[PDB]
């Protein structure tokens, strides 16, 4: 019903974004599309 | 015929301005 | 008394499923070398 | 209203409205009619785009022989 | 009081001056077309089909009645060129004299329908409310759209009691009105195939008869009734807008891309043509034939005919116009005078070159000469110092075959380079830019202007299809929604079904 | 340059040397404008289609709003009511408050930004 | 025979007038441009 | 008001939810990144590879310029590069 | 091919484990 | 006379037809087990 | 009270997300469309058809992907899935430019799936529909710009690719063929949206700084009840402060939010009409009285000129790279170039 | 004559503006 | 400069005769009341 | 467009008849 907090929810499903999108930037500089 | 451009113009708005006047007074006794 | 399976469930999955195949693809893509 | 010759001619043209046909009449066959249609309008459609290919059917200025 | 844009709602629940207003605007239409044809008679140079056909000097309806079958004025001159005809009564001035008679008399009638608009055919004889039973007006009218679609197939085109229609060979050189007999194939919907045109109508005009029967001894099911509102005058306009749409769509793409009611003898060619070089193949096809037989070059390209160069030639590309360019195309690169011949570009090395022609998206194009294998081997440059290959450094040479400069060489480079400017246009013409005080600058033909109009004028009906739509489905509102509307029936759940009250929980 | 093509002119050769195309400010200016007149269009319309029926059908609705008048003159539970099920019920405001400075502060930010 | 019933008065209001009046000058000041070309 | 759905706020905090959903979402990931690297991605949609865009001495697009033999065109190309 | 398969298989195995667990409520 | 791309008109003619068929045999289905009550 | 009806029930219910008959239509299209996108920009090439990388699996990113347009010699194939180009084979189909059609047939019945919603939704709650009417806008524009104007082409290459920086190149090719930016109803355009955007600013702003107090907190969104009778804001004050600020204001809320329909969706509908005239390439391209003067008086330059100038660099450098399929080989020595540069 | 023209109109929307501010409907209340 | 000399009149009647119409409106709404 | 001109005038001026003659204030006896 409510056992998991939801703020907790949030804070999770926030950094996960922050992994997510890091890595796609990470990216730009590395590899295909980097220029090198 | 080599006539003046200008006559069209003047022509036009002779006949325009003029009448004009005479249909919105005409209108505007009507509806009273 | 709440229905687990609903038209809602179905427009989430539709979107949801694919969306979170499609991350790892991408997120996959980021190590590839030329 | 004013009564004319050719008034009381056409009057019964003019003297059903309102008349419908009972629940859905004859709506199947004009869904039928309009499935056949929509098929042919595709058809006449892909031929023009060169999508539907047909032999003996050269879709060209050059069909003027 | 009414606001403006509401003026002419004053006629919705009013049968006879609603065919009063239907009179006037068939009388305008008509006048209308009365009086383009007399402006363009008055001002059409019938003199040469060649190479100032109809098309070049602005000419709008004269197409259209030539389509048709109308070619010849009582002056005597036909738009084929033939001399001495007589047309009889159905000359172009006699069809635009019985427009504006016939414009004249719907004029009068519409004055009588709007003083007798109180006549009781309107009246329903069971309310004593005027009514209109519009599912039986349907079948009337469509019965009688059908006698006449199938008649117009039957003995205009045929030729059966009538003259046919123009057709033309492929690359409209020798076209003419002739009678056509019916493609009941498949080929009959090939596009550009006449005969199609000929079974279309005949089919279509039985099966127009057919379900016209249908639609004046056939009610409409309650159903359908409901749905569509068919005690609303309004619905038919709705779909009538719809339906004249659709019709506008189509007439603007076949216009476009070319059919065989759009023939490029009475509106141009296509920008097609252009984009696949359809003449410039056909030109060549025919020097190799003359030369394969042994002709020799001035001979093989004396040989064609004016009218195929001239299509080969950007200034006749609809898709090269402005919309602010306006009048005759011959008021931008001149009346056409004589084709000058075939420019044939040299090098030093006697190597033949090709002038890259200038694409229709293009206000401007560079002069890029190539070989045949496509390698370039001369140009015009626009920064000169470190210039490879200008005419000057590349000797590069034209020579003339056919037309009016034939056997002609010039080797002065700035002569040159000025003949290879027009090239990138396709074919090279001698024009007159006094007579009409032309400004260089390429206009739009009719074909352009025609589709430019109608897909215009489609799209916005659109948006009359949906205005009109919208009103008749929701008359009821309106003026405004119900003051009393109440809030559980637009709040979420009270009703398992929206909207319906009976669907409470 | 203060003209009509003389602002195209400025544009094409901003364009050239700073790709602003390219560049998140603009875009997000591009948002804030096209944004502006699509929420411009949205609140016109949802407004204007939940107007009370106050007039006849041979008058102008808007006779049915006078100048000062106490009571709003459109109901704004069924503009929620249609906008809520065109998207889904949450995606819609029903605090005109809040819906007004949304409109406010959208095409606002934007233009900021690409100031 | 009776006179038609379904007549009705049209109205414009000043502020109507304004708004149209600007409309057109300011569409006749767009265009005059291009119809000169 | 309401129309009977579970609410999501109430979803996502249950403890069932993630139970469930903890493999789920990992597990579509995963597959999504084993569609890329195993290379599948590459072959199912046409991709060139970065060692394929053009043969080694050529610097021509395999540009597509023909309408209905525009199948075969392509595998001309890729034929250029066995 | 091979690929397939692998690529299917989390998806296949995340579609039972989820059938499994919910599987009861789903009958009710 | 019975071309490929004709062949073709028919695969996709078919296709559409398994498609709304289909689509609306489960949406019939659904609609007549979940009645409103009224 | 047969299967119809039946079948009408189902679809008419109110649920989390209304369905209708519309959402037979709009549903299956637009998910197929954003799918298509979606699918196209992660792992399908433009190689064959444009010779440029424009997914993620070739190294594009957000900007630069796209679904592009197929190659100019498919004209304007339907490119189905089954028909004669393709033959079926859907890895054939990527490759030359199927999805792009799929996208763009498959958002134009989308986009009439969503407009019916629009109507039905509205008929079931009892308003009025101008919310469809005005939806009729985007609806002119993306049928003006993405199906008529590449009908009018030679193909569907010239049409614009699905993409942000692709969209951008659409942008700068207009300026410089089209002259697009001299065109009176883009112009119209123009006014039409940003006019949308200073009235969606200018509104908002006026009616939160014109709030009755009704509650007692610093927040004042509070203080809003969506069932009350009464404005929440003072149009009296409102329209004084207007009319002495900038001479004249709103008196009519009705005019206002009608006003606010208005001018953005007419706004549209005049770019859209300018665009069918580009399908044609009927452009507002030049002024002849400025190029008749400038032609003859080598000391006349006004920013008229300035400007095709620009649009003469614009397609000679572009052009060989953007229009691949027509194999321009400009040499250096005829680039168009000022002085250094 | 086409710059008289461009100033004649010019002119007269800034007269049109004079007659919309000063001689406007003036808002009346309830 | 070398202008179409009926851009005067194209502009003139395309000003006058829509204002006209206004102006016609306007003023017997004005007798009315 | 002299002739046009000239034309239109006349058109115009039968145009008046009509309407002066049909469409007269009717004269009636007070
Ligand atoms: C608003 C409501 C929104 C409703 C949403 C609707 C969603 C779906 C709409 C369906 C889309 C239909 C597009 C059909 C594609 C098309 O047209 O396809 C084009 C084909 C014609 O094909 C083209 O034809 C051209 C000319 O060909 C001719 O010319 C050549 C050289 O001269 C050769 O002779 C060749 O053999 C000969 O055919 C070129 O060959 C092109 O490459 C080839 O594509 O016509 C055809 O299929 C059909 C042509 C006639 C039908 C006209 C259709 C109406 C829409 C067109 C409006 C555009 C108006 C243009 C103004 C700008
Ligand atoms: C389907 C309609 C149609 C078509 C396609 C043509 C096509 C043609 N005509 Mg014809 N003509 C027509 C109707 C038509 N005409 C009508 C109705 C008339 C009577 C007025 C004429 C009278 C006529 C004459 C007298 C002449 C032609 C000529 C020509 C040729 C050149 C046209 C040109 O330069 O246009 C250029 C057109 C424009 C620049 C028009 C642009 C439209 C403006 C900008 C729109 C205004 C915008 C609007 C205010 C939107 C804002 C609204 C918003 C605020 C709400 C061409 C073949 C000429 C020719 O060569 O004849 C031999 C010629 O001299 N036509
Ligand atoms: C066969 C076509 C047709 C017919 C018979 C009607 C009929 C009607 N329309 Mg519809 N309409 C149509 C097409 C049609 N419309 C199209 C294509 C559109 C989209 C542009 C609309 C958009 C539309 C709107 C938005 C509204 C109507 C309204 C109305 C009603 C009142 C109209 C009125 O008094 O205008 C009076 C108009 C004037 C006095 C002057 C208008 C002048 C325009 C700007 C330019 C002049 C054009 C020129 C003279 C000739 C036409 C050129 C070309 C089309 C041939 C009437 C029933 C009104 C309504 O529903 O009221 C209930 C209304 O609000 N119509
Ligand atoms: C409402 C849903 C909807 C709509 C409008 C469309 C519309 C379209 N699709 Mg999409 N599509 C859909 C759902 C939809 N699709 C779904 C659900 C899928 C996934 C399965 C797809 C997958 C898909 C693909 C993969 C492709 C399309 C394509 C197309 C286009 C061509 C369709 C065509 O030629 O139809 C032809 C068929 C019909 C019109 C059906 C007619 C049915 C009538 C009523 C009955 C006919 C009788 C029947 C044949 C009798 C059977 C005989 C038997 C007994 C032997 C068109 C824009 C193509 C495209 O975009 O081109 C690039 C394409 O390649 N669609
Ligand atoms: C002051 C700057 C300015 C402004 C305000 C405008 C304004 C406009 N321009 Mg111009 N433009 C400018 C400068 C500017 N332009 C310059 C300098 C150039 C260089 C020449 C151009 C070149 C240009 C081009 C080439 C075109 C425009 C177009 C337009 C119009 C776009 C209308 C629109 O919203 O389409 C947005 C698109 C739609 C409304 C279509 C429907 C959208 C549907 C509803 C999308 C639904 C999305 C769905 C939910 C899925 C989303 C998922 C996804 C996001 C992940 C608008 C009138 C277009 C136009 O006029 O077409 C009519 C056009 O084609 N402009
Ligand atoms: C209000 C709107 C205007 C009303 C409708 C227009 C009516 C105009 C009628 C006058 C026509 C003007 C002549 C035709 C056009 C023409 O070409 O003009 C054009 C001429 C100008 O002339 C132009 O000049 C150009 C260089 O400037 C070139 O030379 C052109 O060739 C030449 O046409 O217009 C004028 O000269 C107008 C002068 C007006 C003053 C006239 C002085 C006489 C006044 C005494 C009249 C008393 C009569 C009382 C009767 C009782
Ligand atoms: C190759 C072809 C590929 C494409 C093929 C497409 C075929 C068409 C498939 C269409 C499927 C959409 C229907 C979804 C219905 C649903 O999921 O069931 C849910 C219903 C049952 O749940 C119920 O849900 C109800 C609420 S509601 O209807 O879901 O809103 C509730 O009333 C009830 O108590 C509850 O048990
Ligand atoms: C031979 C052919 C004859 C052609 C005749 C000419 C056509 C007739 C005239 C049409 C012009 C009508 C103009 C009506 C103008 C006018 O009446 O507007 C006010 C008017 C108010 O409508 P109401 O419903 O309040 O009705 C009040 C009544 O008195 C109206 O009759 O709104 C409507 O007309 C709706 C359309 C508004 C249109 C909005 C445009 C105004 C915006 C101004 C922005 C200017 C641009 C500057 C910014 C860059
Ligand atoms: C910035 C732009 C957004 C504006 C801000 C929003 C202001 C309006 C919010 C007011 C409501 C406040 C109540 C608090 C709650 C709140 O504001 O909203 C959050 C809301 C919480 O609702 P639950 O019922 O889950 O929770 C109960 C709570 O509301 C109690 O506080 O959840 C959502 O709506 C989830 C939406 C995700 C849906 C996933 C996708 C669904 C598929 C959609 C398919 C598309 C539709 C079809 C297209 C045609
Ligand atoms: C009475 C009578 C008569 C007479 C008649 C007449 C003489 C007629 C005429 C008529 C006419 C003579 C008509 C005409 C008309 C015209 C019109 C109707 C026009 C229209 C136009 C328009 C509408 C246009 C528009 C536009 C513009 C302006 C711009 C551009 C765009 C557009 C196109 C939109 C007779 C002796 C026979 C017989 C007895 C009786
Ligand atoms: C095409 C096709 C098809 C279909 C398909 C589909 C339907 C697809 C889908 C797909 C999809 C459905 C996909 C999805 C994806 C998604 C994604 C990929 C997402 C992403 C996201 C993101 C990345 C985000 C993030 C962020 C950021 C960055 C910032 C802010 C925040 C956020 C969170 C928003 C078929 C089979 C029929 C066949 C034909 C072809
Ligand atoms: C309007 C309803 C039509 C909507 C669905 C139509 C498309 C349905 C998907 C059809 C895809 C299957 C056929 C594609 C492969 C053709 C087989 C082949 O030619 O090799
Ligand atoms: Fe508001």
């Amino acid at each position: 019903g409510g056992r998991i907090p939801l703020w907790i929810v949030a804070t999770v499903a926030g950094m996960g974004v922050i992994v997510i999108v890091g890595l796609f930037f990470y990216g730009a500089y590395a590899g295909l599309g980097s220029s090198l | 015929m080599e006539v003046n451009q200008l006559g069209l113009i003047a022509t036009a708005l002779f006949v325009l301005v003029p009448s004009v006047f005479l249909i919105i007074l005409y209108v505007q006794t009507e509806s009273q | 008394s709440y229905p687990i399976f609903t038209v809602r469930w179905v427009a989430v999955h539709t979107l949801a499923v694919p969306t979170i195949f499609f991350l790892g693809a991408i997120a996959a893509m980021q190590f590839i070398q030329r | 209203a004013r009564r004319t010759w050719l008034g009381d001619i056409l009057r019964p043209l003019n003297s059903e409205y309102g008349k419908v046909a009972p629940g859905w009449g004859t709506t199947p066959l004009m869904a039928v009619f309009m499935g056949l249609f929509l098929v042919f309008l595709l058809i006449i459609l892909e031929i023009y785009n060169s999508t539907l290919i047909l032999d003996g059917v050269n879709v060209s200025w050059k069909a003027l022989g | 009081g009414l606001p403006w844009y509401r003026v002419h709602t004053v006629l919705i629940n009013d049968p006879g001056r609603l065919i009063a207003a239907h009179l006037m605007h068939t009388a305008l239409v008509a006048g209308w077309a009365g009086s383009m044809a007399l402006y363009e008679l008055a001002t059409f140079d019938p003199s040469d089909p060649v190479l100032n056909p109809m098309w070049r000097q602005g000419m709008f309806v004269l197409p259209f009645m030539a389509r048709l079958g109308v070619t010849g004025s009582w002056s005597g001159w036909s738009i084929t060129g033939e001399t001495g005809i007589d047309p009889g009564f159905w000359s172009f001035e006699g069809v635009a004299l019985a427009h504006i008679v016939l414009s004249g008399l719907l004029f009068l009638a519409a004055c009588w329908h709007w003083v007798y608009w109180d006549l009781e055919l309107f009246r329903d004889p069971r309310t004593g409310e005027p009514a209109l039973d519009l599912p039986k007006m349907f079948g009337i009218h469509l019965f009688l759209a059908g006698l006449l679609c199938f008649g117009f197939g039957a003995f205009h085109l045929t030729g059966l009691f009538g003259p046919g229609m123009w057709v033309s060979d492929p690359y409209g050189l020798t076209g003419s009105v002739q009678p056509v007999a019916p493609e009941w194939g498949p080929d009959g919907f090939n596009p550009y195939n006449p005969g199609g045109v000929v079974a279309h109508h005949i089919a279509a005009g039985i099966v127009g008869i057919i379900a016209g029967l249908f639609h004046i001894l056939v009610r409409p099911p309650q159903r359908l009734y409901k749905a569509l509102r068919m005690g609303n005058i309004e619905t038919v306009l709705s779909s009538s807008i719809a339906a004249v749409f659709f019709a506008a769509f189509v007439v603007a793409g076949t216009m476009w891309y070319g059919s065989a009611t759009t023939p490029i003898e009475l509106f141009g060619p296509t920008r097609y043509q252009w984009d696949s070089s359809y003449f410039q193949q056909e030109i060549n096809r025919r020097v190799q034939a003359s030369l394969a037989s042994g002709a020799t070059l001035e001979e093989a390209w004396s040989a064609i005919p004016e009218k195929l160069a001239f299509y080969d030639y950007i200034g006749n590309n609809p898709a090269k116009g402005g919309l602010f360019r306006t009048g005759p195309m011959n008021k931008g690169d001149g009346i056409a005078q004589a084709w000058k011949g075939h420019a044939v570009f040299r090098n030093k090395e006697g190597e033949e070159l090709f002038v890259r022609r200038m694409p229709a998206f293009f206000e401007s194009f560079p002069v890029i000469l190539t070989d045949k294998n496509g390698v370039v081997k001369a140009d015009i440059p626009f920064r000169r110092a470190e210039s490879k290959y200008s005419f000057e450094q590349q000797g590069v040479t034209v020579s003339f075959y056919g037309g009016e400069l034939n056997g002609q060489t010039f080797t002065d480079p700035p002569t040159v380079k000025s003949y290879a400017r027009k090239a990138i246009f396709g074919e090279i013409f001698e024009f007159d830019t006094e007579t009409l005080n032309s400004d260089g600058i390429f206009r739009t033909s009719p074909r352009g202007w025609f589709t430019f109009a109608h897909a215009v004028f489609a799209l916005l009906f659109f948006f009359g299809h949906i205005w009109h739509g919208a009103r008749t489905l929701f008359r009821d509102v309106f003026s405004g929604i119900d003051p009393e509307l109440s809030p559980e029936q637009v709040e979420w759940g009270f009703y398992q079904k929206v909207g319906d009250v009976t669907t409470r929980r | 340059p203060l003209g009509i093509s003389g602002t195209f002119n400025f544009m094409i050769v901003f364009q050239a040397e700073h790709n602003i195309l390219m560049h998140p400010f603009h875009q997000l200016g591009v948002a804030g404008v096209f944004g502006g007149a699509l929420f411009c269009a949205m609140h016109g319309s949802l407004v204007t289609s939940s107007l009370i029926r106050e007039t006849t059908e041979t008058e102008s609705a808007n006779y049915g709003y006078k100048f000062g008048q106490e009571e709003e003159t459109y109901n704004i539970v069924a503009a929620h009511g249609y906008f809520g099920r065109l998207i889904f019920q949450y995606a819609s405001f029903n605090n005109s408050r809040s819906l007004h400075f949304f409109l406010a502060a959208w095409p606002v930010v934007g233009v900021w930004f690409t100031a | 025979m009776e006179p038609n019933p379904n007549r009705q008065p049209v109205e414009l209001n000043r502020t109507s007038l304004y708004l149209g009046l600007l409309l057109i000058l300011v569409l006749a000041l767009l265009f005059s441009s291009y119809f000169f070309n | 008001g309401t129309t009977g759905e579970r609410p999501f706020s109430d979803i996502i905090t249950s403890v069932r939810y993630w139970v469930i959903h903890s493999i789920t979402i990992p597990a579509l990931f995963i597959a999504g990144w084993l569609f890329v690297s195993t290379g599948l991605a590459y072959d199912v949609f046409g991709t060139p590879r970065p060692d394929s865009y053009y043969a080694q001495e050529q610097r021509s697009i395999p540009l597509v310029t023909d309408r209905f033999e525009a199948k075969q065109q392509v595998e001309t190309f890729l034929e250029q590069l066995k | 091919d091979w690929r397939v398969l692998v690529v299917l298989l989390p998806v296949l195995l995340a579609a039972g484990w989820a059938v499994r667990n919910i599987l009861p409520y789903a009958v009710k | 006379t019975i071309t490929p791309s004709l062949k073709g008109f028919f695969i996709g003619l078919l296709s559409g037809a398994v498609v709304l068929g289909l689509t609306f045999a489960v949406l019939i289905a659904i609609s007549q087990i979940d009645k409103v009550q009224r | 009270r047969g299967w119809f009806d039946i079948l009408d029930d189902w679809l008419k219910r109110d649920r989390f997300v209304f369905v209708g008959w519309s959402g037979i239509l709009l549903f299956p299209c637009a998910y197929l469309a954003l799918g298509g996108w979606l699918t196209g920009t992660t792992f399908v090439t433009s190689w064959y058809t444009h010779g440029l990388a424009s997914s993620y699996l070739e190294g594009c990113n957000f900007l630069t992907v796209a679904v592009s347009t197929p190659a100019n010699s498919m004209g304007h194939s339907l490119l189905l899935l089954w028909g004669p180009e393709a033959q079926g084979d859907f890895t054939r189909w990527c490759q030359l430019g199927g999805l792009w059609t799929f996208i763009a047939l498959h958002g134009a019945f989308g986009l009439i799936g969503f407009m019916l919603r629009q109507f039905e939704i509205a008929r079931l709650v009892g308003v009025r529909p101008y919310n469809a009417i005005a939806f009729s806008a985007p609806i002119a524009v993306f049928v003006s710009v993405f199906l008529i104007y590449p009908l009018g082409q030679s193909s569907w290459f010239f049409a614009p690719s699905f993409g942000v920086a692709a969209i951008f190149r659409f942008l700068l090719f207009f300026q410089g063929f089209h002259n697009w930016t001299l065109n009176p109803f883009h112009m119209m355009g123009v006014a039409g949206v940003l006019g949308g955007a200073l009235l969606c600013a200018i509104h908002g702003a006026t009616v939160e700084n014109t709030l009755f107090q009704d509650g007692e907190g610093a927040s004042t969104f509070r203080a809003f009840n969506p069932t009350q009778a009464e404005e929440t804001y003072s149009m009296v004050t409102a329209n004084r402060f207007w009319s002495q600020i900038f001479g004249i204001a709103f008196s009519n809320k009705r005019w206002l939010h009608f006003f606010m329909l208005f001018v953005p969706v007419t706004g549209l509908w005049m770019s859209a009409i300018g665009v069918v005239g580009l399908a044609l390439n009927l452009r507002s391209y030049d002024f002849i009285s400025q190029e008749i003067r400038a032609a003859e008086d080598p000391e006349f330059e006004t920013f008229y000129t300035k400007n095709l100038l620009l649009n003469e660099g614009i397609r000679a450098w572009m052009a060989p790279q953007d229009q691949p399929h027509e194999n321009f080989v400009f040499p250096e020595e005829v680039l168009p170039r000022g002085n250094a540069l | 004559m086409e710059t008289i023209t461009y100033v004649f109109i010019f002119a007269c929307i800034i007269a049109l503006f004079f007659f919309a501010i000063f001689f406007r409907e003036p808002p009346r209340i309830t």
